[PDB]
């Protein structure tokens, strides 16, 4: 009784090492950028969409339009992936830096790091998976990092980059890449990092006018709480038309915010073995 | 490929044979083995398998409740599984009788190791705690076995019984009159920041709202005192940094008629309790809302 | 009231958290009233915090 | 007068993560290094009263 | 006692001619509402006409909408419609109702419908003064666009006069999207949107005094030696007015900047839509696609 498969040929003729050396990911994740039928190996994994000048949360981007599959047996001349359906429960490789316990909540990151068998101008890399509180930690810190991007010929910054750089977790203690190069960003960061900044400016000096004319009239009384705190900000520190274009700009940067906002609840974990590599799990969407 | 397999019925598991008596038949051998019909092959619910230390078990020895995993930064075991009637000794929102006799109950050596746990940390409960669903089994001992649901309908291994979900009287919560032949309950957990402590409430929530904006806003209504505090206390104390006076996480769905109130026994003391019998589990993540 | 914060060892074991003071305060009241000239003297009253 | 006193006796002085893992280790652990070699069998352990 | 039906039959009793069961057969595969579920209903109960009341308010019409159950169409026959219910995560075939054309590997979500151009489809079984007024289905940007469009011309409302209202009422009215263009209908300000509006404010204001030094002097750091076409509409649209910085504390900055990601989050919600499809390969006619059921 065979199930819903999808069918990939290697293109490039594969050597029975090399066979024997992929067989070992039985059933690793692997994204596939569309729901065909028979694809080509070209497709598999996130190496067709890694670039010298777009960065990390374009690849994140990608990898949460990206649909995510299962392996199967690697056969004569043909490999089978299995896409996976919500509500049943499958078999996982666990790729990624840190270890898994029961109950654990996982969601798929892009890469940062044996390594994978690789062809003329191919090579194989997958995603990782990640616990979700882990998750927050590094996409915290490596925003943060990239803000720290422009200051960085002050001793004090290359100290605190240092610091963010590293990350400790259950018996994990890896270190994450410095999200410049040569002193530049690369301009995916550029713009999440400028996005972001832009929505906290833009409510600094937007929000007043509009809170104290609401102020009049809230029966739950804490918009005017809200009021007395901006004014104690204040004391810390125009035509329709460009307020309207104000207005849709700030709405438009804080949708350009939204790549890195949210998360995918991808997998939920059930019991694992010593041979922690690998691991069960249920599959949601 | 033929039309006459295209236009034939779907396989059927039904009548057709297991595939341990696929084998026997086919060498023509016999175990002493009942290898015919085997247990739990219908079973649609996912189940896992937990063990647990034996001084929270109690009131888990009667089948039916949320078990809960809470987190440690030790070395030494670093997850704990911890049951929600335990978890009320905590909250706010639990009468005074009701939290001296879950106190004098669950009195036990290990319990109270994780009542530490609770709250020598500087974080809230909402980062420390995440749901696993339904318990349903025990196996008693100085270490008990558990099983429990994640994505089910909640049963005996022969489906003769449905077994309920139990939770207890004071943190149940309704915000509608009326009710609706399908409504969702929901795990709800509240902060108060007027007071020393970051003071957190404990709360089960059935509703007919299925949208996440308007259950969120329905909350914000109810709980109002309680955003009030969240920014008083943002407001009053600068260099301090709160967040989500409430969060929520969706977890069941049942047949609102199946509702039922009962009372629950164990050491000979009695508890008050609220029943859903033809229950099942959908799990969600956290949730934060302001 | 004059105590030591119990160290982990007294909490995980042995007896439960002791006592303390309950909120709810009783006190004896004297209210005057100007408008008419009169007083009352002898009143019990509630207090919390 | 601690550090005189660890020092001559020949234990080292405990450390242990933060304040919660006093209660892990209350609750029990596993806490001392196996002897480099073992010619005879276990330590016997000897209580003095 | 009670067991939640999947399979919903709707059963006419206006004496209906060829062409209304005609024009019902070219709906085959459509998404509609149902306010409860029965195994057996009445027409009155389905389609979103029920709700439709003088006032008009659009606002209103989407709240209504968010809490009803959605279902498809299937088999139809003479008088007698069967509606399935869908379950999370499995694979379904949907024709799209609106004119709104859709691409592969984007999200969906469900909106009472629009004004647009000469107001031509309204077609759908008008009998005995009730119609099958369908929901519309369409992609994620223009979902978002809308609601971002009201919200800002709800709180435009206020602090503002009436004409200057009205004319920014009037431009926001519009939309364009993927070649095509919509007008929203009755776009009325009503209390619903002020509860919204009350929200969103409290939170844009705790955004604004959560965000920290470093966050704020971002901008206009990097305004002093780049250019790019991006940052000069940013500049642009921002107000016009090197050092070592004031503060460093990679911990505190790491708190904070959590709780203004939770704060983002909760601004960001109240435009997001539940995200009812995730969609597959579509036929080239744009008629009907291959989708996903979630949430």
């Amino acid at each position: 009784a065979m199930e819903a498969n999808i069918f990939c040929t290697f293109d490039h003729k594969l050597s029975i090492a090399d066979v024997g050396k992929l067989t070992k990911l039985v059933a690793a994740v692997v994204p596939i950028p569309q729901r065909l039928h028979l694809i080509k190996h070209y497709q598999l994994g996130l190496h067709q969409f890694v670039d010298h000048t777009r960065g990390y949360v374009r690849l994140r981007g990608l990898l949460r339009n990206m649909t995510l599959t299962l392996m199967r047996r690697v056969e004569g001349n043909q490999i089978l992936l299995h896409v996976p359906t919500h509500g049943l429960l499958y078999t996982v490789l666990n790729t990624g830096p840190v270890t898994w316990e029961k109950g654990d909540a996982l969601c798929v990151l892009p890469p940062l790091f044996e390594n994978l068998l690789t062809l003329g101008q191919w090579e194989l890399v997958l995603p990782w998976i990640v616990p979700m509180p882990l998750a927050l930690e590094i996409n915290q810190r490596l925003l943060i990092m990239g803000l720290f991007s422009l200051d960085r010929s002050y001793e004090e910054v290359k100290a605190a980059v240092q610091q963010l750089q590293t990350i400790t977790f259950r018996d994990a203690t890896f270190t994450i890449p410095d999200p410049v190069i040569d002193q530049h960003l690369l301009i995916d960061m550029k713009t999440a990092c400028l996005s972001m900044s832009m929505v906290a400016n833009l409510a600094s000096e937007l929000t007043m006018t509009y809170v104290r004319k609401l102020a009049l009239e809230d029966s739950s009384m804490l918009l005017v709480k809200c009021q007395e705190l901006l004014m104690r900000l204040d004391r810390e520190r125009v035509s329709p038309d460009d307020e309207i274009a104000r207005l849709s700009a700030l709405f438009v940067m804080l949708r350009q915010l939204d790549d890195l906002i949210r998360e995918q609840v991808v997998f939920t974990v059930c019991d694992v073995s010593p041979d922690n590599k690998s691991a069960t799990c249920i599959f949601k969407g | 490929m033929d039309a006459r397999a295209v236009a034939k019925r779907p396989r059927d598991p039904a009548d057709e044979d297991n595939e341990l008596v696929t084998a026997l038949k086919a060498k023509r051998e016999v175990n002493t083995i009942s290898v015919r019909y085997l247990y739990h092959a219908d079973h649609q619910a996912l189940t896992a398998r937990f063990f647990v230390p034996e001084g929270l078990v109690e009131f888990e020895a009667q089948p039916g409740a949320l078990l809960i995993r809470m987190e440690t930064g030790c070395d030494s075991p670093r997850h704990l599984y911890i049951s929600l009637y335990l978890l009320g000794i905590r909250a706010s929102n639990v009468s005074a009788s009701t939290r001296c006799l879950l106190e004098s109950v669950y009195t036990a050596s290990a319990a109270r190791a994780a009542l530490q746990w609770l709250d020598l940390g500087p974080h809230l409960l909402h980062r420390r705690l995440e749901t696993l669903g339904c318990v349903k089994t025990v196996s008693l001992g100085i270490t008990s076995l558990l099983t429990c649901v994640m994505r089910g309908y909640l049963y005996n291994t022969l489906k003769t019984e449905v077994f309920a979900l139990m939770i207890p009287k004071d943190m149940y919560l309704t915000w509608e009159e009326t009710r609706g032949r399908l409504q969702y309950v929901y795990l709800i957990i509240v902060y108060d920041y007027d007071g020393p402590e970051t003071r957190p409430g404990i709360y089960v929530l059935t509703s007919s709202i299925a949208h996440w904006q308007t259950l969120v806003d329905v909350a914000r209504g109810k709980f109002a005192r309680e955003r009030c505090s969240f920014v008083n206390r943002r407001i009053t104390r600068p260099r301090q940094i709160p967040l989500c006076t409430g969060v929520i996480q969706k977890l069941g769905w049942c047949l609102a008629d199946d509702i039922h109130t009962s009372f629950l026994v164990h050491k000979e003391l009695k508890l008050s309790v609220v029943r859903l019998d033809n229950f099942s589990v959908e799990l969600g993540d956290f949730r934060e809302f302001v | 009231r004059e105590r030591s914060a119990p160290k982990p060892q007294e909490l995980l074991f042995g007896p439960r958290n002791e006592s303390g003071p309950p909120a709810e305060q009783t006190w004896y009241a004297d209210v005057v009233r100007c408008v008419r000239a009169q007083v009352d003297l002898g009143v019990e009253v509630r207090a919390a915090r | 007068v601690d550090r005189w006193i660890r020092h001559a006796a020949g234990v080292e002085r405990p450390q242990l993560l933060d304040t919660e893992t006093i209660s892990m280790l209350t609750f029990g652990s596993m806490s001392e290094r196996n002897a480099a070699a073992t010619v005879h069998g276990q330590k016997a352990a000897c209580e003095l009263i």
